[PDB]
Order: structure tokens, then C-alpha cells, then sequence
């Protein structure tokens, strides 16, 4: 079994060109891509308070 | 006196200056900097030490070998070493670095990189853990401070 | 948290504070209690040079009133 | 008074700079699920204090064959060039009043070219000159298209007075008037100073990097007042002020916001960007912006 | 006619006589060429200024332009020189002679 | 007197031109024209051409010398003159300047013809082959 | 004069600054131990002045505005910018645009 | 009419800022001569005063020329009042 990654094709109609030339125009990726960065702003760090604190172990 | 107050207390202001910003190049030369990166991902973030990452070779404080320097190597890890400011530190990361390591009988491996340039801290581990390493950089800070130059200066 | 980034930005905003501020009670300190008269046009300048002349002092800023009409 | 003027200009400035890196350094860690410097200072506060003073006592590496002359000179003209940009600026009381404040700005974003050029050719590099090469052909070619979304903009204000703009934008924004110019304009101005996704490039190094800040800072405080019109009431001009600081810091943060999150450009890319997409649509407008106020009678007033 | 406008016409007589002078490197003649116009853009300037005729003020600007794309011509030419001989040394153009 | 700036701006514009006349290291001619520019542009706005004096300062020194520069790196009494009446509410040069889409329409022509035959012309020279 | 002062003042403080900087770590004692020519680079410095001169002529649009002779300054200002497209245009096709 | 369509819609394609740029660049060359309003521009620039209305020597024959400002003779500016 193998699956296909890139072998999509666009649609031609009017619709679909429009909003491709509206997110060409407009960048409407790129504020998605700042969205999820500012996101990731809001939460809480992973970064751990050596060496006060430590890293997991085992025995 | 205060002669030598003055400079103990500009030794000790220039000495947390210098130890509390620590720009290192790291020369990833094998899987020690994997654990590199790995000091330098979210968990341990190394930059919030005041360590920053990957500092270009004109503006580095300290030179972190992590790897195994080969025969065909050490020239160009000793002029890298050559080209840093003063005052420069260098940090041996893995047994690679430090002694040879698991490849010490080797025909093209130089036996410790200490044979080329000298060594402030000396990190053990294969590899040294993330946490291991960030241990060497607080000690080479701690030995930093430890340090004195104008009462040098002054005494001599 | 996030929020421990407003400390250095509450800094900066501080300093980005002190020149504007500073010219206009500066502009307020060297023109007697107002802005100081902008002169662009050469005519605005005519008018200074007049005020100047009319003060007394020397001092554009010094305005006469009908007091001075006698 | 004049001399506290000037300082009290200059060293706020420099300070701000001086901790930008710091906010810069938390912001990006924040958005890496991480922290920046918070053990230095209490909140990572004197993280650009503890930079300064080991950049400064750092030794310093002169080439010991290039042109020394010029060595000096580089840094000298890039923190001149940065500082005097900031003069012009209404907040809301300009330090100096020009009448054509928007052309003096222009023509010392130009003349901060010669700093890279003198920098690149006393490098003794030729990767270096080849390096500094491509940095001058992309400054220039964004700083055309700086001008000219400059006075299409200009055209509804009147003059080239920057205290005319608070004026101009006292009911509305300008970012309402022509919103397409200032997405230009953002993107001129991240190509202008260097700055990600256009980043294709001891003492003199730490000089270097507050020049660049520092325009980085005036950039945004200049496209701030262009396209964000504060509202001055004239018997409290802290009110602007505040209003003016806040829009340039969050321009500021905008910009480590972009750098945090885009790949950058090759250099052909870019070059591409510019002369195939800006330049064309900068010119339409530019004609579209001169048609406007004639075709709708709303010339502005001062000639 | 005060001592500035002697000082600048000076200014393009010394141009114009570095610009003869040709030691080497045709990129100095572009230069002293370039400086007479600055001289010369700088006069007109304060000629015009002083007169208080207006309609000439536009007299400038052309100038500087035609002047500058010379510049972009002489400079294409240059370049040209080089990229048959590696250098722009003067002595270099010797193949026609008198 | 401020011991006359304008002669004073003046010589230092000679001792420019006459330093950069000598043709010492392309490189630093420029660096000497550079300077006589500034000096001059100087004179130009201390006169009151303020546009003139900026037009100068912008497309001179920030774009022409800089083309220059970058294809040599690529390589190996007064006071006395002056008027007594005001200009108005209006600055005149600024006037007389505008006036070249209105009073000067043969001159935007040509000017234009010209610059569209140089950009063919430099194309056409550098073609090569 | 107030200026030439702002002037004098930025350019002191960047000099003193750097001297400092560059004398600082000179007193304590240390160890102390081509022909390419690119053409498009060229080309693309060339389109930028000719760009730049026409950006000169468009310069004086903001007081043009105001001449009571509107047709012909918006006709001339039109024309300006058409002409500037054009040369655009140019360079575009005749691959002056390309690396 | 079909191949002018035709290549309409390719270009919208592939190559959107040449056709937005050409179209704004069109309608900003079309619009001024359309326009009712550049009338009103040219009027309000004749309105603008910047120099001294010097006074003409009245000779008995100027029933058109106002004695004082006040008087109803002469240009008025209702209508820029009223825009
Ligand atoms: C206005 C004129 C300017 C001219 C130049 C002056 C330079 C700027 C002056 C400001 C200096 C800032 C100093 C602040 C440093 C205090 C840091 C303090 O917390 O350090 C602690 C105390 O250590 C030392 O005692 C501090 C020494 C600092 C300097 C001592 C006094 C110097 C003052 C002299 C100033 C006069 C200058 C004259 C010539 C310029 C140890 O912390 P550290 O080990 O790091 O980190 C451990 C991490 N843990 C805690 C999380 C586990
Ligand atoms: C007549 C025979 C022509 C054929 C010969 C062809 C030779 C070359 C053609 C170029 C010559 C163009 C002649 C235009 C002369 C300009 C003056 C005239 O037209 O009057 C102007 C009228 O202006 C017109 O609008 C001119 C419009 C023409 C320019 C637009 C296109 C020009 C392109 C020509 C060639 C350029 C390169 C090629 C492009 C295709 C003045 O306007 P006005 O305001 O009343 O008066 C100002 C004075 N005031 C202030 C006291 C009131
Ligand atoms: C560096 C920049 C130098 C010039 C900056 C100032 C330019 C300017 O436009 O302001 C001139 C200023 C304000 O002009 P307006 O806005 O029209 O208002 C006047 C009506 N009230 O008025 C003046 O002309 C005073 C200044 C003139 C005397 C000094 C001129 C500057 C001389 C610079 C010499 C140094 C050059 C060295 C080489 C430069 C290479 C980078
Ligand atoms: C926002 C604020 C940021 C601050 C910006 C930067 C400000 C700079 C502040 C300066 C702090 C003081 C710096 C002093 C450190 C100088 C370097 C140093 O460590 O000197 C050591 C050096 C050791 O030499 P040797 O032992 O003989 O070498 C033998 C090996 N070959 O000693 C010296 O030579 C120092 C000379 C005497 C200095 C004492 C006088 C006080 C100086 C105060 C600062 C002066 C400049 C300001
Ligand atoms: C009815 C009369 C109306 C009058 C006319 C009005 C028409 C308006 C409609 C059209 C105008 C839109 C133009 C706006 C700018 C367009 C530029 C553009 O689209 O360029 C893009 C490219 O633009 C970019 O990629 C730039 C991205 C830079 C990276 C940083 C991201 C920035 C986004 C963050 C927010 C930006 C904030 C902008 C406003 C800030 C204000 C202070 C095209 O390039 P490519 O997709 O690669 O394809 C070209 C080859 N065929
Ligand atoms: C008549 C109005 C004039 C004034 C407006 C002009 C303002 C400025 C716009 C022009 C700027 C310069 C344009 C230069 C043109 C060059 C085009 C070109 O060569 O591009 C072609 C491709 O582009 C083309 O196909 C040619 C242009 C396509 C048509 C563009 C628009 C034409 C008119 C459409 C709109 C008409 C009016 C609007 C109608 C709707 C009603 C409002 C090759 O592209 P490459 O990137 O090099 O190769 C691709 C592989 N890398
Ligand atoms: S030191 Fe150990 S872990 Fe690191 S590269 Fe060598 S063998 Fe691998």
C-alpha cells in the first residue's frame, strides 16, 4: 500500500482562482503562520529551573 | 586601602560581566552535539543564562569541541581556535574530545583535543547528558569569577 | 509566563517616554507657558520678529494685550 | 536648553535599544516554548548591561592589514546616521522643526548605505565584498520603492511636514486611506534594515548592532505616525506621546513576531519580490494617489 | 561678485584640471567630470536663489539629471574597458591612434 | 559674524575638490567628493534652498555616488547680497519647482524622452556579444 | 545652528563612544599574537540611479497639486509615471531582470 | 471577445499583481475625465488667496466691482461652503 503527497490538482473555476489570487494578494497564510506562532506564545514554557531542578532519571 | 579596593571591586564587576554573557561556538563535530542542541532546546535553554546560540567565531567567548577531532581536523579547530578574542575559553565535551574516547587506537583520531589547544573544563559522558553539560558551563562561570586580573595588575 | 516579558518591554516603553515628553515641558520651559510658535512660510517669522521688537525684553513670547494700547 | 534637549533625545534612544535586545531575546523564547535571559537581573533585566560591559571589555580584532581609516570610520557614520534620523519626529513636538522633514529622512536612510559599503571593502574579504555587495543592491532597490509609496502617501497629506501628519489623521488613519501602500511599506521597511525573512547578512560590533536597532526602532516609529495618527489635544501632549509609544513598540514587537516566524528569502527571490511585484503595483498607485484628490476634490490644503 | 562664487567656479577650474591632468584609473575622470557638475549645479543654485527667479528653480534638477545618466553611461563604458583588459588603467585604450 | 560661514563652507568645498583632484585611490577621491558634496549641499541649504540643498543630499550623495562607489569596490562678503522683502505663506523655490508639471511641460517631455533612451542605451551597451 | 549642533552633538558621542570602546581592551596586556565582477550587480545598481532620477522628477508632485492648471499637471504627472513603467517594461522583457 | 476572455482569465491566473496593477493604473488614467468633481477642484485652488487682492481705482464705471467686501458684488464662496 503507498500513498500519493503531492498529486493534487486545483480547480480552474472563477471561485477558486479568485481565492487564490486573494491569498496571493492578501497573504493569508502567512497571518495563519503568525497566528499559531502567537499561540504558542500564550502557553506555558517547557524550560525547567536548573539547577534548582533536574531532569528525569532512572535507576 | 582603597587602592586595592577599587580594583578588587572593578575585578569583581568586570568578572560578572563576563561570566553572566557567554557567547560559545560549538564545533559540532559528532553526536556530543546532538546533547548540545538538546541544551540548547526548550527544557534546559541554555540562552536563558545569558548563553546565546551558535555565535559567530569573531564574537565567541567560548569554544565547546563536542566530537571526535580527527587528523584531518585539528588544523582547522586550531586556527578557528586562533581567530577568537581574548579573553577565550575552550570547553572538552565527551570522551571523543577529552581523550579519544572509543576511538583513542586510532591511526587518524588525535588522542584528546587538548593536544592542540588548551582546556578550561573537561565535560565526561558519552555523551555527556544535556543537564551534564549545562554543569561544565556553570563551572567554567564559577571559574571565571574565581579569577583576578587587576590584583595582579596591581600587586606586580 | 508571558507575562514575565512585560518587565523589559514596561523598560523600554519608559525610555521611548523621555524624549517627547521631555521637548514639549522643554518647549513650555522657553516660550513662557506655550508651544513653542512654529515659522515656516517667512511669514510667521515677520510676525515673530514684530513680536520681538514689541515686547521690551527682546522675548517673542512676552505677548501685549490692549493693556499696552493706552 | 537646548543641549538637554538633544541628550534627552539621545540617550533615551540608546537605552531603548539596549533593552530591545532583551525583549527581543524573551519574545523569541516565549514563541519557543521556552524563556529568554531571566537569571541575570531579576527578570532578565540586567542581561544588556552584563552584554555591554563584556562587549567593551572584549579585545578587539582589527584586520592588521585592511584600511584602519576606514575601520573607524564605518561605526561612526551607521550610529551618526541612526541618531539623527530621530529629530524629525513630531512626538508630538518635533526636536527640530524641518519643513521638509520627510525628504531629510530619506536622504539619511540613503546615506546609510556607505556604512556597509566601507564596512564590506575594509573587510580585506572577498567573500565579505561579495557579501556587502548583495547587501547595498537590496538596500538600494527596497529604498526606491520606499520613496516612491512615500510621496504616493504624501499626496493627501500637503506637505512633507511630519507635524502636518497628525493633522491629516485627525479623525481617521491613514491605513484606512491606503492600506495596500503600508503592507508595502511594512515589507520595504523589514527588507531596509536587514531584518528576517531579508536577514541574507567587540566594541565596533556592538556599535554596528545599535545603529541597526536603533532604525529598526525608527522605522516603526515613523511608519507609527505615517499610517497610525495619534490624536494630540494641544493642552496635554503626554497623550500622544503614550499613544505613539504603544504603536511603535507593537510595530516593534511585529517585527521579532515575523523574524520568529518565516524562512527567509534567496537573493533572487527577493530581488524578484521587489522589482516584479512591488515596483509595478507601487507605480499604479502612485498614479491611482494622484488621480484621487482631483478626481474627488479633496486636495489638501498647504502649498 | 562676491568670494563664494569665486570659490566655486575655483572648484571647477581645479575639477576641470584633475580631470585633464589623467594620471590613470578613467574611474578619477568619471569622479573629477562628476564634481565639475556638483560645482557647476551648485552655482547655478545660488545664482538662481539670489535673483529671486522663480520659474528657474526647475533649472537644477534637470540638470542633475541629464548629468547623472551620463554618469550611468560613462560608467557602462567603463566597465566595458574593464572587461576586456581587467582594469580601467588609461593606458590600456592605445589601440587608436593619430 | 559667525567669521563668514559661507566662506568659510566655500574653502572648505576647494580644499575638497582640490583633494579629490589629486586622484589618490579612486576609492578615497570618492570619499573626497563625498565630502565637497556635503560641503556643498551645506552652502545650498545655509543660502535657503532647502529642496535644492535635500535633492542634493538624497539623489547625489545616496544614490550617484553610491552607483559609483559600488562599481569601485566591484573593481580592484557675503550677507549683503541678500533680499529685504518676505516670500508670502509660501516658500518660493518650493513654488517655482512645482511649476515644472504646469509651466514646464516641454521640459518634463524631453526630460523624460531622455531618461527612456539612456535606460534602452545603457541596456543596449552592456548587451555585450 | 540648532542643527549643525544636533549634528555635532550625534557625531561626538558615536566617536567618543567607539574610542572608548576600541581603547578600553587595549590597556591591559594580551597575548597580541577577486576578478569575477559579477555584471548583474552592476545592472542592477544602473536601474536603480536611472529609477532614482526619475524619483527626482516625480519629487515635486505634493505642491503640483495646487496650480489651477490641473489637466496638464495630472496629464504631466501621468505621464511621469507612465513613462517610468515603461522603462520598467523594458528591462522586464528584454531579460534586464534576471539572475 | 472570447479570446480577450480567454486571456482575461489566465492572467487573473498566475499573474495577479500585473492585473491588479494595470487595472488601477487604468482607471486612474480614465476616472479624472469622467469625473464632476475636478471641476470643483480647479475652483476651490482659484479660491485659495495667496497674494494681496490689490484695489482698482474706481472711475465712476465699475458697477461689478464691490466697495467693500460686505457688498454683494463680487465672486462668492456659498457653494464651497456648502461642499
Ligand atoms: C553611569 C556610568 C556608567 C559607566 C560604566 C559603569 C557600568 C554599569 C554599572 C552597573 C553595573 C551592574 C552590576 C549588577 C551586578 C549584580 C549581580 C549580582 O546578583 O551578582 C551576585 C553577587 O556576585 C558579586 O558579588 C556581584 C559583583 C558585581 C560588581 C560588584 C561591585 C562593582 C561596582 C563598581 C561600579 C563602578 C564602575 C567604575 C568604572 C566604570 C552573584 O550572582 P551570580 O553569581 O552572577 O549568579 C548566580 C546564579 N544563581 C544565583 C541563580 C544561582
Ligand atoms: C504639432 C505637430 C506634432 C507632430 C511632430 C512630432 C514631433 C515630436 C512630438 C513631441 C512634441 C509635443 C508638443 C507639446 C508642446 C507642449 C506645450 C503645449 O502643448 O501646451 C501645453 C499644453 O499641455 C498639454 O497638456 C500637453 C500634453 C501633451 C503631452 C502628453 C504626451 C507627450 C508624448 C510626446 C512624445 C514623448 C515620447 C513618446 C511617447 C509616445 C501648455 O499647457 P497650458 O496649461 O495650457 O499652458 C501653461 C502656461 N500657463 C501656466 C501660463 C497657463
Ligand atoms: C547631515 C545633514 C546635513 C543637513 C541637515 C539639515 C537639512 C535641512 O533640511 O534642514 C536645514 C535647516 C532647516 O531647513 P527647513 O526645513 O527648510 O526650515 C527652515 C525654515 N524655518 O535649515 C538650515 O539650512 C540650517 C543648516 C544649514 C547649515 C549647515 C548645513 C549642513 C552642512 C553639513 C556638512 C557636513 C557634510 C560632510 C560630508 C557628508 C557625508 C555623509
Ligand atoms: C549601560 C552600561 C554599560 C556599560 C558600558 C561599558 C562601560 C565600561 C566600564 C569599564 C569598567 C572597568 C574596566 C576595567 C577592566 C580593564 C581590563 C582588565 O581586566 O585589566 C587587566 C590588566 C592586567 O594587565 P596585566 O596583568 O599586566 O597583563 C599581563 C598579561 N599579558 O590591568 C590593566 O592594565 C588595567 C589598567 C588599570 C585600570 C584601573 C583604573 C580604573 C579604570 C576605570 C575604567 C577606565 C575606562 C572607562
Ligand atoms: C476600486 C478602486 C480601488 C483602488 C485600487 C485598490 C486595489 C487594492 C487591491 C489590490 C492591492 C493589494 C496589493 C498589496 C500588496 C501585494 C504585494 C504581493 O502580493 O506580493 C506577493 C508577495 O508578497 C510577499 O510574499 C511578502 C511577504 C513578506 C514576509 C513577511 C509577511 C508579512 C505579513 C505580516 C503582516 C503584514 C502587515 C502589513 C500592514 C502593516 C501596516 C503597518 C506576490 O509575490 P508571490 O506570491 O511570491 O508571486 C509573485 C510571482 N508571480
Ligand atoms: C494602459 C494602462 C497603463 C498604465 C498602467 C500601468 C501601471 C504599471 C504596470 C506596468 C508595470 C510594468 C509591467 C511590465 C510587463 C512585463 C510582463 C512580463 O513580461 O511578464 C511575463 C508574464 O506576464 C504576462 O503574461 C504579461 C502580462 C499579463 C497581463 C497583465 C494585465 C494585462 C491587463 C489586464 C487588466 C486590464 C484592465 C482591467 C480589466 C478589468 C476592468 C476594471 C513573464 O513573466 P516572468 O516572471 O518573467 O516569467 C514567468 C516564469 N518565471
Ligand atoms: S563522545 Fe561518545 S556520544 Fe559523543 S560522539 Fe563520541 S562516542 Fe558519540
Amino acid at each position: 500500500t503507498y500513498k500519493f503527497v503531492n498529486m493534487r490538482e486545483p480547480s480552474m473555476d472563477m471561485k477558486s482562482v479568485t481565492d487564490r489570487a486573494a491569498q496571493t494578494l492578501l497573504w493569508t497564510e502567512l497571518v495563519r503562520g503568525l497566528g499559531m506562532t502567537l499561540s504558542y506564545l500564550f502557553r506555558e514554557p517547557a524550560t525547567i529551573n536548573y539547577p534548582f531542578e533536574k531532569g528525569p532519571l532512572s535507576p | 586601602s582603597r587602592g586595592e579596593y577599587v580594583v578588587a571591586k572593578l575585578d569583581d564587576l568586570v568578572n560578572w560581566a563576563r561570566r553572566s554573557s557567554l557567547w560559545p561556538m560549538t564545533f559540532g563535530l559528532a553526536c556530543c552535539a546532538v546533547e548540545m542542541m538538546h541544551m540548547a532546546a526548550p527544557r534546559y535553554d541554555m540562552d536563558r543564562f545569558g548563553v546565546v546560540f551558535r555565535a559567530s567565531p569573531r564574537q565567541s567567548d567560548v569554544m565547546i569541541v563536542a566530537g571526535t577531532l580527527t587528523n584531518k581536523m585539528a588544523p582547522a579547530l586550531r586556527k578557528v581556535y586562533d581567530q577568537m578574542p581574548e579573553p577565550r575559553y575552550v570547553v572538552s565535551m565527551g570522551s571523543c574530545a577529552n581523550g579519544g574516547g572509543y576511538y583513542h587506537y586510532s591511526y587518524s583520531v588525535v588522542r584528546g583535543c587538548d593536544r592542540i589547544v588548551p582546556v578550561d573544563i573537561y565535560v565526561p559522558g558519552c555523551p555527556p547528558t544535556a543537564e551534564a553539560l549545562l554543569y561544565g558551563i556553570l563551572q567554567l562561570q564559577r571559574k571565571i569569577k574565581r579569577e583576578k586580573r587587576l590584583r595582579i595588575w596591581y600587586r606586580r | 509566563m508571558w507575562f514575565e516579558i512585560l518587565p523589559g518591554i514596561a523598560v523600554m516603553a519608559a525610555c521611548l517616554f523621555i524624549p517627547g515628553m521631555a521637548t514639549a515641558h522643554i518647549h513650555k520651559f522657553t516660550n513662557g507657558g506655550k508651544e513653542k510658535r512654529v515659522a515656516h512660510f517667512s511669514y510667521q517669522w515677520n510676525l515673530m520678529e514684530r513680536d520681538r521688537r514689541i515686547s521690551g525684553v527682546n522675548r517673542y513670547h512676552v505677548t501685549k494685550g490692549l493693556e499696552n494700547i493706552d | 536648553m537646548f543641549m538637554i534637549n538633544i541628550l534627552s533625545l539621545i540617550i533615551p534612544i540608546l537605552l531603548a535599544v539596549a533593552f530591545l535586545t532583551l525583549v527581543e531575546r524573551k519574545v523569541l523564547g516565549y514563541m519557543q516554548l521556552r524563556k529568554g535571559p531571566n537569571v541575570v537581573g531579576p527578570y532578565g533585566l540586567l542581561q544588556p548591561i552584563a552584554d555591554a560591559l563584556k562587549l567593551f571589555t572584549k579585545e578587539p580584532l582589527r584586520p592588521a592589514t585592511s584600511s584602519i581609516s576606514m575601520f573607524i570610520i564605518a561605526p561612526i557614520l551607521a550610529l551618526s546616521l541612526a541618531l539623527t534620523m530621530w529629530v524629525p519626529l513630531p512626538m508630538p513636538y518635533p526636536l527640530i522643526n524641518m519643513n521638509l522633514g520627510v525628504l531629510f529622512m530619506l536622504a539619511m536612510s540613503s546615506l546609510a548605505v556607505y556604512s556597509i559599503l566601507w564596512s564590506g571593502w575594509a573587510s580585506n574579504s572577498k567573500y565579505a565584498l561579495i557579501g556587502a555587495l548583495r547587501a547595498v543592491a537590496q538596500t538600494i532597490s527596497y529604498e526606491v520603492t520606499l520613496a516612491i509609496i512615500l510621496l504616493s502617501v504624501l499626496l493627501m497629506n500637503g506637505s512633507y511636514t511630519l507635524s502636518t501628519l497628525i493633522t491629516t489623521q485627525e479623525h481617521i488613519w491613514m491605513i484606512f486611506t491606503s492600506w495596500p501602500l503600508a503592507m508595502m511599506w511594512f515589507i520595504s521597511t523589514l527588507a531596509e534594515t536587514n531584518r528576517a525573512p531579508f536577514d541574507l547578512t567587540a566594541g565596533p560590533f556592538a556599535m554596528f548592532f545599535m545603529a541597526e536597532y536603533a532604525n529598526i526602532i525608527m522605522m516603526n516609529a515613523f511608519t507609527a505616525i505615517l499610517f497610525l495618527g495619534a490624536s494630540h489635544d494641544p493642552h496635554t501632549p503626554e497623550l500622544y506621546t503614550i499613544n505613539f509609544v504603544l504603536k511603535t513598540l507593537a510595530l516593534t514587537i511585529t517585527f521579532l513576531w515575523i523574524r520568529a516566524s518565516y524562512p527567509r528569502f534567496r537573493y533572487d527571490q527577493l530581488m524578484h519580490l521587489l522589482w516584479k511585484s512591488f515596483l509595478p503595483l507601487t507605480l499604479a498607485l502612485c498614479m491611482w494617489h494622484i488621480s484621487l484628490p482631483i478626481m474627488t476634490a479633496s486636495i489638501p490644503p498647504q502649498s | 561678485m562676491p568670494l563664494v562664487y569665486m570659490n566655486i567656479i575655483m572648484a571647477f577650474a581645479i575639477a576641470l584640471a584633475g580631470l585633464l591632468m589623467y594620471r590613470s584609473h578613467l574611474m578619477s575622470s568619471l569622479l573629477c567630470l562628476e564634481g565639475m557638475m556638483l560645482s557647476l549645479f551648485i552655482m547655478s543654485t545660488l545664482i538662481i536663489l539670489n535673483t529671486h527667479f522663480t520659474l528657474a528653480n526647475m533649472m537644477p534638477i534637470i540638470l542633475l539629471v541629464f548629468a547623472a545618466c551620463e554618469a550611468a553611461l560613462g560608467l557602462s563604458l567603463l566597465v566595458m574597458v574593464s572587461n576586456t583588459y581587467g582594469t580601467d588603467y588609461v593606458q590600456n585604450l592605445n589601440l587608436l591612434q593619430c | 559674524m559667525t567669521m563668514y560661514i559661507a566662506f568659510i563652507l566655500s574653502t572648505i568645498f576647494v580644499i575638497g575638490f582640490v583633494g579629490f583632484s589629486s586622484k589618490p585611490s579612486p576609492i578615497y577621491g570618492g570619499l573626497g567628493l563625498i565630502v565637497s558634496g556635503g560641503v556643498g549641499c551645506g552652502i545650498v541649504l545655509n543660502f535657503g534652498g532647502s529642496f535644492l540643498g535635500l535633492m542634493v543630499f538624497l539623489i547625489y550623495l545616496g544614490g550617484m555616488l553610491v552607483v559609483f562607489g559600488y562599481t569601485t569596490a566591484m573593481a580592484t562678503g557675503d550677507w549683503v547680497i541678500y533680499d529685504t522683502g518676505d516670500s508670502g505663506f509660501f516658500s518660493e523655490e518650493a513654488m517655482g519647482i512645482a511649476a515644472l508639471y504646469s509651466y514646464g511641460t516641454w521640459l518634463v517631455i524631453v526630460t523624460g524622452w531622455s531618461l527612456l533612451i539612456g535606460v534602452v542605451v545603457i541596456m543596449e551597451i552592456t548587451r555585450g556579444n | 545652528m540648532n542643527i549643525m549642533l544636533t549634528l555635532l552633538t550625534n557625531v561626538t558621542l558615536a566617536s567618543l563612544l567607539v574610542l572608548i570602546a576600541f581603547w578600553l581592551p587595549q590597556l591591559n596586556a594580551y597575548s597580541e599574537k577577486r576578478l569575477p565582477f559579477s555584471m548583474k550587480f552592476f545592472l542592477v545598481a544602473i536601474t536603480f540611479l536611472l529609477f532614482d532620477l526619475e524619483i527626482a522628477l516625480l519629487l515635486p508632485l505634493p505642491w503640483a497639486s495646487q496650480t489651477n492648471n490641473l489637466k496638464t499637471m495630472l496629464t504631466m504627472a501621468l505621464f511621469l509615471l507612465i513613462l517610468l513603467a515603461a522603462s520598467l517594461a523594458y528591462e522586464w522583457t528584454q531579460k534586464g531582470l534576471e539572475w | 471577445a472570447g479570446r480577450i476572455a480567454s486571456f482575461l482569465k489566465n492572467a487573473w491566473a498566475k499573474e495577479p499583481v500585473l492585473v491588479a496593477s494595470f487595472a488601477i493604473g487604468g482607471l486612474a488614467i480614465i476616472l479624472p475625465s469622467l469625473s464632476p468633481y475636478t471641476n470643483y477642484a480647479i475652483r476651490i485652488n482659484r479660491a485659495t488667496p495667496y497674494n494681496y487682492p490689490v484695489p482698482l481705482r474706481d472711475d465712476g464705471n465699475m458697477p461689478d466691482v464691490p466697495s467693500h467686501p460686505q457688498d454683494p458684488q463680487g465672486p462668492s464662496l456659498e457653494w464651497l461652503k456648502n461642499l
